[PDB]
């Protein structure tokens, strides 16, 4: 058996699909992790590679190399799940209760040995995945942390956004590591963060009003934005393409793929509930897989 | 010991969770009634038509469990005061849904957060829900003692924490609550859940919450330090705050995860128990008074009304009070009768308002202690109490005591009195009309006669209590002025309140009053300097009295007679609360008015703003002659 609300969906380098799921209604509010070597077989339980039950629901997920699965739990724990030698089992490596509320977001840093977590307890923490301990604990924000996104190549740099209407650039080499950015005036609350894969110092942020914005930390100005979605932008993911496409996820229950100038190229009304996560296939870069609370795993073809 | 609760935001299954917190020793559980992350759409399709169920079943627990053990929590995504219209309208519908499900489950309390300045729409929805069927359920507004913005780590390079002092700015969290409860029209169903952080603010910020209806105190696991052994503990300043809240008799909510992994989680709770258990037991006074804490009673009128037998019983159960009266009389007899005249000179001693004769017994003890002769009269107009005196007189006292069943202003005495002993004082000294009574009895006092007491003075202090203001407001009765309850005093053991300035003297009376032109009417203007931001809800009333020379009784907090509980303080409320900010002086005017038939008080605030004159022509309150 599996839970209705699909939260996470991430492709591994070899093209295997990692799903995260939560029960957000009914008797038991638990969670589960699944691996699918056949991505078309998903979300069917009987035709999965490996599966395991978690104590509580998964709010966010991410890979830790090839065999590691880092989980943001409702329990307030950040837990790392080791993959079996033969990839038939998913076993708990550690489960550490360091947050005082739901862990909402996690992001592995460039090195791959350290991670950063954001929680509704307002605190952001930096983890050592080897020692299984919290190196640093930061209370920069004044409200629940919505998204944290590690820089692709810099292990001391990452982004964070919260309901205190702050977008903070972090550099852990500074005694005051956080730096406030955002568009000129206090805009609508930031909900999603994605670093540009190639262009350093360039990221995109979505707000609760459905607007997706392109921002440059060097210029620290609101250079470009577009009213993409009719509701909150919950996820932003860049494609592996040389000139990468930007897939934007929303609670309006629609996928929208955008160019470098945030113009609408493709859109899908396939989902009939909230669209939670999206991941591009490394085998077929044109193929994009989205998951939602309707328990659908839709495989798109982007021109 | 403490009444504790557990706060969780993660409940995999309610049965196993509730069982776990029970073993830990928690009396109730705070939890979501819908999964916190399970955001729901009410307007826009297709999310609108999401298949159910929308949450877990009400069949999972018994009706008793829902009514007693479960406190609901508003889902954190619900933002009725969002700047986005879509999020507003959806959060309105979401809020009503969760509140209505709480009402369906019959929950004793429901938690809603205040973590910003503008909660106007939140208030509008809650007020509408409150006024949709008469229910018992409480609403605990979760308010931080210090705003997270003012508690954050100074780690933002281009947005540093303001190191400059802002007196009013540091109280902003109280203004969030004050504005909210004002918008909801001081609803008795809306209380405070005060959340305490790792770093406590200035005392004035904490004292702001004195008089506020605090039902819960939320303690995160973060704020707890670690001793040498590894057990969780709190700082001396945190311990101070716990002991202040244990007096207010609030419920304690533990929130956050177990950071002290080595030891069991119950350790957090076991520490709170240790604090409360290692406290001086109530013993004398404290327990009797504890039951009466902030209990509004009409002031007794022993002149107009005949007091019940059990009312005299509590008057009589005050050994310190009668020890003083005995000492006052003991001293007086030695002053009036020289040693050589002890057998010749026999003093005429009249107890005016003898009740069941505790002052009569005090007089006899004082006489044989002083080794002086006395002839006792026991004057009492209450003919039911006269039954007690005359049975005393026949069985024990004898001819020595002469019981007189009449009013002391009417009674024609056969001889004049050397000493008159009276007990005719209320909580505001003269509010039982001791002056008018002793004035009427003064003609049968000897030219050089002594009155015990010889002097009494009333005291007033401005107070803040949103709690007591609401209790007065709830005393509205049919078939009278809707605001009559605000224009009369109450005798109350003041508990959850805030003294805004030191008590100053109001009205003084001397006995005997040999003045040719006797006028017991008074007009007094008092200037109360206030050195805090607060809200004026009324004036606490006390009294002091000189029995004889240095022998005194007092219910004035500063000079209060140790272990004396014959009198609780009096409360003079006002119709409208008055804002008083740091530095401003509260100016109150008090009149003692009278005609031939009635005596009453009028009162008015004149600064920093004027109130209405309260109880004009004694329309709401009169003391019968
Ligand atoms: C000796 C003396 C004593 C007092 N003292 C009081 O009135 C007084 O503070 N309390 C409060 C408490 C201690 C219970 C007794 C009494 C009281 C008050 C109000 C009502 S309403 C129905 N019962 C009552 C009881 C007043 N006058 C005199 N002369
Ligand atoms: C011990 S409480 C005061 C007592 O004084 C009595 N008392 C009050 N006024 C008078 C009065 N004018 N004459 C006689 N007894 C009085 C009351 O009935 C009560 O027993
Ligand atoms: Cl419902
Ligand atoms: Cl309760
Ligand atoms: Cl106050
Ligand atoms: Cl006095
Ligand atoms: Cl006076
Ligand atoms: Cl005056």
């Amino acid at each position: 058996c599996m839970e209705r609300q699909l939260e996470a969906a991430r492709y591994r380098s070899d093209g295997a699909l990692l799903l995260g799921a939560s029960s957000l209604s009914g008797r038991c509010w638990a969670g589960s992790l699944w691996l699918f070597k056949d991505p078309c077989a998903a979300p069917n339980e009987g035709f999965c590679s490996a599966g395991v039950q978690t104590e509580a629901g998964v709010a966010d997920l991410t890979w830790v190399g090839e065999r590691g699965i880092l989980v943001a739990s409702d329990s307030g724990a950040v837990e790392l799940w080791e993959l079996d030698e033969n990839e038939t089992l998913i076993v708990s490596k550690f489960c550490k209760y360091e947050h005082d509320d739901i862990v909402s977001t996690v992001s592995v840093l460039s090195s791959g040995t350290q991670a950063v977590s954001g929680s509704k307890d307002i605190c952001i923490k930096v983890w050592d995945l080897a020692q299984q301990v919290v190196l640093s604990s930061y209370r920069a924000h004044a409200a629940q942390v919505t998204c944290v996104a590690a820089s692709p190549h810099k292990d001391s740099v990452f982004l964070s956004c919260s309901e205190d209407n702050r977008i903070l650039l972090w550099d852990t080499r500074c005694p005051k590591p956080a730096s406030q950015i955002g568009c000129s005036a206090p805009g609508y609350l930031p909900t999603s963060l994605a670093w540009h894969p190639q262009q350093s110092e360039v990221f995109v942020f979505g707000d609760e009003n459905g607007t997706v914005s392109l921002v440059d930390t060097k210029s620290t100005s609101c250079v470009l934005s577009s009213a993409v979605h009719s509701q909150c932008v919950t996820g932003l993911v860049f494609s592996p393409h040389s000139v990468p496409f930007l897939a934007s996820l929303s609670e309006d229950c629609s996928l929208a793929v955008l160019d470098s100038s945030l113009s609408e190229l493709f859109r899908s009304q396939a989902h009939r509930d909230f669209v939670r996560d999206a991941t591009w296939s490394p085998l077929n870069h044109s193929l994009l897989t989205t998951v939602g609370w309707d328990h659908q795993v839709v495989h798109h073809v982007v021109p | 010991r403490v009444s504790s609760g557990r706060d969780l935001n993660c409940v995999p299954e309610i049965a196993d969770t509730l069982g776990a917190v029970a073993k830990q020793g928690f009396d109730f559980l705070c939890m979501p009634v819908f999964h916190p992350r399970f955001k729901r759409e009410f307007i826009q399709e297709p999310a609108k038509n999401r298949p159910g169920p929308q949450t877990r079943s009400d069949l999972l627990l018994s009706g008793r469990d829902w009514n007693t053990l479960i406190v609901g929590k508003l889902s954190p995504w619900i933002r009725p005061d969002s700047k986005v219209e879509k999020i507003r309208r959806n959060s309105e519908a979401a809020m009503l849904q969760e509140l209505n499900f709480g009402a369906y489950l019959g929950l004793p309390a429901f938690l809603l957060p205040l973590n910003q300045e503008d909660n106007t729409n939140l208030a509008r929805v809650l007020t509408n829900h409150i006024h949709t069927g008469h229910h018992s359920s409480m609403f605990w507004m979760r308010v931080p003692l210090v705003a997270p913005e003012d508690l954050r780590d100074d780690i933002i390079e281009n947005a540093p924490t303001t190191h400059t002092e802002e007196y009013s700015g540091e109280e902003k969290t109280w203004m969030w609550w004050h504005n909210f409860r004002t918008l909801c029209d001081y609803s008795k169903r809306i209380a405070v859940a005060l959340e305490i952080g790792a770093d406590l603010p200035s005392n004035h910020v904490i004292d702001r919450w004195l008089g506020e209806p605090i039902k819960a105190a939320i303690l995160p696991t973060s704020i707890f330090l670690t001793n040498k052994k590894g057990f969780p503990v709190l700082s001396k300043m945190h311990q101070r705050l716990i002991f202040r809240l244990l007096k207010l008799e609030v419920q304690f909510i533990i929130t956050g995860t177990n950071h002290h992994s080595e030891k069991e989680f119950c350790s957090y709770l076991q520490y709170l128990e240790y604090l409360s258990q290692n406290r001086p037991p109530p013993n004398a006074y404290e327990l009797f008074a504890k039951g009466y804490e902030d209990y509004l009673q009409s002031p007794l009128q022993p002149l107009m009304d005949n007091l019940e037998s059990q009312t005299y019983e509590v008057f009589e159960k005050d050994p310190i009070k009668y020890s003083q009266y005995q000492q006052a009389i003991y001293k007086c007899l030695l002053d009036r009768v020289p040693e050589e005249e002890k057998d010749t000179n026999v003093q005429v001693l009249m107890v005016l308002g003898a009740g069941r004769g505790p002052l009569v017994n005090a007089s006899l003890r004082a006489a044989k202690q002083a080794d002086r002769r006395i002839k006792l009269y026991a004057v009492e107009k209450n003919p039911n109490a006269v039954v007690t005196l005359e049975n005393w007189q026949f069985e024990e006292w004898g001819s020595q005591v002469t019981v007189v069943s009449s009013d002391m202003r009417e009674w024609v005495a056969p001889e004049k009195a050397d000493i008159i002993v009276s007990e005719l004082l209320g909580s505001f000294a003269d509010n039982e009309l001791s002056p008018e009574c002793l004035d009427g009895a003064q003609h049968f006092l000897k030219d050089d006669g002594v009155s015990i007491p010889g002097e009494y003075t009333s005291f007033l202090a401005p107070i803040s209590s949103s709690k007591l203001y609401n209790e007065v407001r709830a005393c509205r009765e049919k078939d009278r002025d809707p605001e009559a309850q605000f224009e009369m005093p109450y005798v109350v053991r003041l508990h959850n309140f805030h003294q805004l300035s030191a008590p100053q003297p109001c009205f003084t009376f001397s006995h005997p009053n040999r003045d040719p032109m006797i006028d017991n009417n008074r007009y007094c203007t008092l200037e109360f300097p206030v050195e805090v931001n607060t809200v004026l809800h009324g004036f606490a009333g006390y009294f002091e009295t000189v029995l004889y020379q240095d022998i005194t009784l007092s219910i004035r907090p500063e000079t209060h007679s140790p272990g004396m509980f014959s009198w609780f303080p009096i409360l003079f409320p006002i119709k409208q609360p008055i804002t008083v900010r740091e530095g401003q002086t509260i100016c109150v005017r008090f009149w003692r008015c009278s005609n031939s038939k009635k005596v009453w008080y009028e009162w008015a605030v004149t600064a920093p703003v004027c109130s209405a004159i309260h109880n004009p022509t004694g329309r709401s309150y009169t003391i019968g002659l």
